[PDB]
């Protein structure tokens, strides 16, 4: 029972490496969707 | 064998000082002490430094200090409790007890320019970091400002080392925005579950040149009022002058957060004067609803708008008064800094707090205690009154019951409260205790305090009592701590205490002695009280005018601003229409509503006293442990039980 | 701008800590002034009204002002460069007078518009320079472009996933003026495939002395040590009692020391150091150890 | 104007003369300005260690007080500021000797008052302190105290205040009316049959300043 919990499974396999392709395309916005950032907001902004 | 002791707070915090108290009881001779905190769970080791000698010339005392720091480590459980035990090496007997740990770090305060801005406008906003001690510190910061719905759209990260402890930045707002109400959060980097925030507005606005103040002349109402609810009504110029003008009035109920409004109490009366004055009738009121049971109408709350318009027609400014309740009493009595513990066969001190129904303090309202007429007072100016009762040895609860005595005002206005108070329990019923007693006054740095303890106990074991032991609490930590020695024959000895700044705005002082009584036990007795100061700055920060005369500078004029101060102080500024005030004058921060913050932080949970020495240590916030083994209760939650209420 | 201000002050000591100060009010006025309250914005091409106000606050003096609207190339009314829009109007004393304008924008943008008042036989004169957003017709829309799920280990096939966002085409657009494009990202927080852990009820009773021989004080240190370690993987010492692992570790030390007294020469175990030494219990101390 | 090596100047004027052996004694210390007018806020001190300081309040006094020792020798009492920056030769001192409270036969059975000492206004309530002090043998014959009120050379109020055994410290709020001003004495006295059946009587007083403001 201690190494079912201890290592507990979990239903988080988060690892996503999103990636945008701007039509300035001076650079691409990448960001990375792990455990920690599961429920975090990732909000961007253009002027056209 | 003599007994040795280690003094701490209830709950420790990352990234901050944190008192420790070293005692030998009954000792002989030197006894040398090494300090060391370990993990908990498991052994990686924290802190090994710090050691003292417990000194018979010093009582056997001996207070040493350590900071627990935060690093990748420290800070990976965010959101459950985790702990860390400190061991104390006495010579050759070590003891060591588990501590709860906060992963609290300090304080944040967001000050902005304006408390509501325009499209296309620049926000300015400045960040002071101060820790728990409110001293500036270095540290970096992660701030977020969120839309209506919740969304982040900017983000910093920037530390304040080197710059005193303020961050000044700017935003500009676009023009593409959605108004309504816009949130800062913000967070320091070493703590990131502790999460501070504050409001502000976004709005298509013109700033008025007149404010509008709709003033009850009572802030609550009275259901049995024939004559109903009268508000004044007073307005000016932004600049002092009187207003002249037509106002348009109107009342409603609010129940819950749910507002019902009553169509037909509208009035209209003109503004002269610079005032204006309109009352709702109780027949008014009674047949807007349409319950005609007045009863029912005890516990909801009032509201008024008011719509002003000048004689010149050019300009309109809408006033609200709201949350005027409809009670039964004029006054609402506490037993919030009553203690709920007695000490049996010794006489109780009774703090009752009475406030005004809105919740102000009330002054000079003369209350008494529901059994015998005789014993009456009048509230003090912070709302709060004394009075006191001769105990009888009863081990039964003694119910309390206060009730004021103010004249005219009939039965059913007196307002009242009912608690029943619980008993002190001794080691084996040994029937010994220690009665604190305290002066009741608005207590200002510059004053001194008379501290007076009084011994209770067969004298059979009066002469093996040579000292007591008492500590400060302020701020959730050990402000300073010491022994006051007493000699055969003298059960009262008076301390007195000089107040500094350092014990604003609130100090909890418990004291204990101990011996070995009964048929051979060691005996520890215990009692605290908790004492106000009045809210004030550390310092002493005051802006005025540098001119003496030349009243109502003109526009553009050069004028002398004064500024006195500590020296050495860091001054921000900040100088604002009052416009913008009258359209939103929320979110203003004050010292008040920092000590407000400070006080919501406390880990003291009672006005003193307890069920025993270890509930006085524990409802106060401190641990307790000694070689012996009598030892303060287990605590595992960083909040305080909540009330039955 | 004619008007109390209200000061707010703040101060920060290393020693004395930060301070709130009491906010201080300075109160700018002037004996005769105008007040022209514009509209936060108005619509292109629209007749509108603008108010100026124009305050006289003597005591026993009425006054005779000339008040005039000046040229404005960005806004249409009867002043003209050879022709000025001028009015002679009389204040009471304690009172406001109130003159109103008709005017017309012309052009888009934070415009200009700027008035002036000069009285007679007194050289007391103001004048009002005001800026107000020409907005043309039209209103907001938060239009939604797309909205869909992300998951490149399903969509895509083998851990690779694009996809494209059209512009949206928004036919109704207002000409030359600004448009947003707002992107969010949120990951999706999954949860449980946990089962209950032992309530620690009535587990209370493992921790046991170690006692007797050198298999005997294996079977009295057997239950308390593992008690201990299922106790903090679950972390429900909390219902248990903190102060009881600080016994447990007393007791697991102190089983420790005993084990190693019935230790033979050659790092084995036996019941005693005259019994022949156990090849199970040597391994087992291994597995406890 | 006066000439003078001391920015102030000490007086036992309103300071009790006489302590309780083996019971703590309150010192009511009237500092003032050379002139008379009451000096405000300077820190004054106990010839005994330095640390037992306290600063004077509105009126020109200053509250101290010490636990003496059940010695029925004389104590000796001085009082001397601790002013910052100012010179130890520029601190004003002053020095008295008390005398020990005598009890019927010296038979060591006392009575002790306590009371708060602030700027006292008509409209708050004042806790009246009653300490006994005896061998616990006679301890159950004093059931109450007897306490009287003297103001502008008349009884303005007396009354009894029960006590229960067991309990030696026993409180009695007082209401402070416009009557009390300018200041009155508070006299309080026990009494019981002790030794081989011989009547004893002790008694003890307190005098207490009043704001100034009409009636
Ligand atoms: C368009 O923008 C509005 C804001 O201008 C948003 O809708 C708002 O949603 C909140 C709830 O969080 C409501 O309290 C507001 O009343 C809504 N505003 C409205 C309806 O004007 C949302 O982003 C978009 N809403 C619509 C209807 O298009
Ligand atoms: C704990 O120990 C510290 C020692 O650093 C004490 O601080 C000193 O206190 C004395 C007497 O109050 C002062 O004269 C010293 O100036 C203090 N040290 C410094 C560096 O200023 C502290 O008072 C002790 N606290 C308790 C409660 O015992
Ligand atoms: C002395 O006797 C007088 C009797 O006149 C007492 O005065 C009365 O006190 C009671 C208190 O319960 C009041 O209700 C009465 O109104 C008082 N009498 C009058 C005529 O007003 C007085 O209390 C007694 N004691 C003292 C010390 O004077």
């Amino acid at each position: 029972l201690a190494q079912y919990q201890k290592d507990a499974p979990d239903h988080q396999e988060l690892n996503l490496d999103v990636s945008l392709q701007l039509p300035s395309r001076s650079s691409k916005i990448t960001h990375r969707i792990h455990w920690e950032s599961a429920s975090l907001l990732r909000s961007e902004e253009t002027k056209e | 064998s003599p007994m040795y002791s280690i003094i701490t707070p209830n709950i420790l915090r990352l990234e901050s000082e944190e008192t420790m108290v070293l005692e030998a009881h009954d000792a002989q001779g030197d006894v040398p002490v090494t300090v060391t905190v370990h993990d908990f769970p498991g052994k990686k080791l924290v802190l090994s430094s710090e050691k003292t000698v417990l000194t018979p010339a010093t009582n056997h005392m001996g207070n040493v200090t350590f900071t627990i720091p935060a690093n990748r480590e420290f800070k990976s459980e965010k959101g459950r409790n985790k702990f860390v035990t400190v061991q104390a090496t006495f010579g050759t007997q070590v003891v060591e007890k588990v501590v709860l740990v906060s992963l609290q770090s300090g304080y944040l305060f967001i000050q902005t320019d304006k408390t509501i801005y325009t499209p296309g406008s620049t926000v300015l906003y400045r960040i002071f970091t101060v820790n728990h001690k409110l001293l500036p510190v270095g540290r970096t910061v992660m701030v977020n400002i969120e839309n209506p719905e919740g969304i982040p759209v900017k983000q910093d990260s920037l530390s304040s080392q080197n710059q005193l402890g303020v961050l000044p930045l700017s935003w500009d707002i676009p023009e593409l925005v959605n108004m309504g109400q816009w949130k800062i959060r913000a967070y320091y980097e070493n703590s990131p579950q502790q999460v501070f925030s504050t409001e502000f507005e976004v709005k298509e606005y013109v700033l008025p040149s007149f404010e509008v103040i709709v003033e009850p002349t009572e802030k609550f109402y009275y259901i049995y009022n024939e004559k109903g609810l009268e508000v004044t009504i007073t307005a000016r110029f932004l600049y002092g002058k009187k207003v002249e003008g037509t106002a348009f009035v109107i009342f409603g109920i609010q129940d819950g957060e749910q507002r019902i409004s009553l169509p037909e109490s509208l009035k209209r009366i003109p503004i002269e004067d610079g005032s204006g004055e309109v009352v709702l009738s109780r027949k008014v009121l009674l047949d807007g609803v349409q319950n005609p049971r007045a009863e029912d109408l005890v516990g909801k709350s009032l509201y008024v708008s008011a719509t002003v318009i000048l004689h010149s027609g050019s300009d309109m400014v809408q006033a609200e008064r709201s949350g005027i309740p409809i009670v039964t009493s004029p006054y609402q009595i506490h037993f919030t800094k009553t203690p709920k513990y007695f000490k049996p066969g010794m006489p109780f001190d009774l703090m009752v707090f009475v406030t005004n129904p809105d919740g102000s303090p009330a002054y000079r309202v003369p209350v008494a205690v529901q059994g015998e007429d005789t014993v009456q007072s009048l509230t003090q100016g912070d709302g709060v009154a004394k009075l006191s009762i001769n105990t009888h040895p009863s081990q039964k609860p003694l119910s309390i019951t206060v009730r004021t005595k103010k004249q005219e005002l009939s039965e059913a206005e007196q307002a009242t409260r009912t608690m029943q108070a619980l008993p002190y329990s001794t080691v084996g019923n040994s029937n010994n205790y220690l009665h604190l007693s305290v002066l009741r006054t608005e207590l200002r740095p510059g004053e001194t305090l008379n501290v007076n303890f009084l011994l209770r106990m067969d004298r059979a074991h009066e002469a093996k009592i040579r000292y007591y032991t008492y500590l400060i609490m302020n701020k959730g930590r050990l402000l300073k701590a010491g022994r006051q020695v007493r000699e055969p024959g003298q059960d009262l000895v008076v301390l007195p205490l000089s107040i500094t700044t350092d014990f604003i705005p609130s100090f909890r002082l418990v004291a204990y002695y101990t011996l070995i009584g009964a048929s051979g036990q060691r005996e520890v007795v215990a009692d605290s009280v908790w004492v106000d100061v009045k809210d004030s700055c550390v310092g002493s920060l005051v802006v005025k005018s540098g001119q003496s005369e030349d009243r109502q500078p003109v526009p553009g004029q050069q004028m002398t601003l004064k500024i006195e101060g500590d020296h050495g102080a860091r001054v921000v500024l900040v100088a604002v229409d009052k416009g913008v005030f009258v359209l939103n004058k929320k979110n203003k921060l004050t010292q008040s509503k920092i000590w407000d913050v400070v006080e919501k932080a406390d880990i003291g949970c009672t006005p003193g006293s307890g069920k025993d020495y270890a509930g006085v240590f524990s409802d106060a916030g401190l641990t307790f442990t000694s070689s012996s083994g009598q030892q303060t209760a287990q605590r595992a939650e960083l909040q305080c039980p909540q009330p039955a209420a | 701008s004619i008007t109390t201000w209200e000061i707010l002050a703040v101060s920060m000591s290393d020693k004395k800590g930060i301070c709130v100060a009491d906010p201080f009010e300075v109160t700018v006025m002037q004996d005769f002034f105008i007040d022209l309250r514009l509209p936060y914005s108005v619509v292109r091409n629209e007749q509108v009204e603008i108010r100026a106000v124009l305050y006289n606050y003597r005591q026993n003096q009425e006054l005779k002002v000339r008040v005039e609207l000046l040229h404005n190339p960005a806004f249409c009314s009867l002043a003209t460069t050879k022709r000025r829009h001028q009015q002679t109007v009389t204040i009471p004393p304690k009172s406001s007078l109130s003159v109103p304008y008709v005017i017309v924008p012309l052009k888009t943008g934070l415009q200009e518009v700027e008035v002036k008042a000069a009285v007679y036989h007194h050289f007391i004169s103001d004048g009002v320079r005001k800026s107000l957003k020409v907005v043309p017709e039209g209103i907001r829309m938060n239009k939604t472009v797309a909205v869909r799920t992300l998951d490149p280990e399903r969509l895509g096939r083998e851990g690779v996933q694009k996809e494209d966002i059209p512009p949206a085409d928004l036919s109704d657009q207002v000409p030359d003026t600004e448009s947003e494009t707002r992107i969010l990202l949120q990951g999706t927080p999954v949860a449980q495939m946990t089962e209950d852990a032992v309530d620690a009820e009535r587990l209370k009773h493992l921790i046991v002395t170690p006692s007797g021989c050198g298999e005997q004080n294996m079977i009295g240190m057997t239950p308390t040590v593992i008690a201990v370690h299922y106790l903090d993987e679950t972390e429900q010492w909390e219902k248990f009692g903190l102060e009881k692992r600080q016994g447990a570790l007393e007791l697991i030390k102190k089983g420790y020391t005993q084990q190693l007294a019935f230790r033979q020469p050659s790092s084995a175990f036996a019941a005693f150091v005259k019994r022949a030494p156990s090849t199970w219990l040597t391994a087992y101390v291994v597995k406890v150890f």
